[PDB]
């Protein structure tokens, strides 16, 4: 009795998702799929945070999932300050959710996609030796969380 | 909890240019100083504890 | 990798982590999920759900989390530009491979 | 035991006249360069920086 809806920001266009899925929903397994394809046109937090929060005191919804097209590097930690305070798991696909964060919530069940800050390095590293550069030097801003990284490089 | 709405609404609306925090009354909770700041953040209005 | 395809998987990571929670424990409280006059409290074993959500994993891929809230098993593609503005694959990168 | 204790912690009367004296000093010297952009006003509309 538990189900896991999707919401939707931007220009994309994804309308079928919902029938795909229902019939991709693994009906073998206990799920109660009750997938809602919600879409709006603005990037509001606030505006976002109200539908998010009705989103599951209407219905019953305990999961949800963001997907966005933007280059705004403040929403993922929205869902952090719901989720923390909300008991409810949140997933990052895509967008400003699957972005690199500097630290979650002590008690913050949100997780994403994408490569870690200290996985990045490692990829890095393994490139610039197939092609023999071995003479290189560094220069970086003071972004938050850019101390690990020469911190990784030495080790 | 609700705050987080509660404050750009009825606060920033109002064309301001900065915000003064209290502290809350009970003598040490993360409740109030957090929500009061993440409002702020996404259009880097400065916040004054 | 495109949004079918994530969106799809993005169910079943959370379905299945359920799964086993109502295998064994089978006791969730659904508990109060609104901001609007937050009365509910982490009383039940919402923390334990932590420690199911790390292994997770579906179609024999191995779509484990790591703590910091990374896959940490990635498939990072090599783009290049050239000339003219364009961004074209130059090569893939899995399992500390090249 | 020796321990330690902060003067003017509690008066906030105080510190709330200082800390709406410092920014009036801001907005004054705010208000001698171009570009000075109207900061987002609404918590609906606006969603940019």
């Amino acid at each position: 009795s538990i189900g896991i809806a999707v919401i939707l920001v931007g220009t994309s266009d994804e309308v079928a998702i919902k029938d795909a899925h229902e019939k991709d929903d693994f009906h073998h397994l206990s799920v109660v799929p009750r997938v809602e394809l919600v879409a709006m046109n603005e990037t509001d937090p606030k505006s976002i945070i109200t539908r998010i929060c009705d989103l599951m005191s209407d219905r019953k919804i305990q999961g949800v999932v963001f997907a966005d097209d933007t280059d705004q590097e403040a929403i993922a930690q929205i869902l952090d300050f719901i989720s923390a305070q909300t008991l409810t798991p949140i997933l990052g696909i895509h967008g400003g959710s699957s972005m690199i964060m500097a630290d979650k919530d002590e008690s913050s069940m949100f997780f994403q996609f994408g490569p870690s800050i200290e996985q990045q390095a490692s990829v890095m590293l393994n490139i610039m030796e197939e092609y023999d550069w071995y003479i290189f030097s560094i220069v970086t801003t003071y972004f938050p969380g850019y101390q690990d990284f020469v911190n990784k490089i030495r080790s | 909890i609700q705050m987080a709405l509660s404050v750009c609404e009825d606060l920033i609306s109002s064309q301001v240019y900065a915000i003064l925090v209290s502290h809350p009354p009970t003598p040490n909770d993360h409740f109030t100083p957090t929500p009061v700041s993440y409002t702020a953040g996404f259009y880097r209005i400065p916040v004054l504890g | 990798y495109g949004l079918p395809a994530r969106v799809r998987d993005g169910i079943a990571i959370i379905t299945t982590a359920a799964s086993d929670m109502l295998s064994e424990h089978s006791f969730i409280p659904e508990p109060k999920s609104s901001c609007y006059n937050t009365h509910e409290k982490r009383i039940y074993q919402s923390n334990m759900l932590n420690r199911y959500l790390i292994n997770v994993t579906f179609e024999g891929r191995n779509l484990s989390f790591s703590e910091d809230g990374y896959q940490m098993h990635p498939k990072l593609v090599i783009i290049l530009l050239n000339k003219e503005r364009k961004w074209e694959r130059v090569g893939k990168w899995k399992d500390k491979s090249l | 035991i020796l321990g330690l204790q902060l003067i003017n912690g509690k008066n906030e009367s105080a510190h709330i006249s200082d800390a709406v004296g410092v920014v009036a000093q801001a907005v004054h010297e705010l208000l001698e360069k171009e570009n000075i952009t109207d900061p987002p006003r609404g918590c609906v509309g606006n969603t940019n920086i």
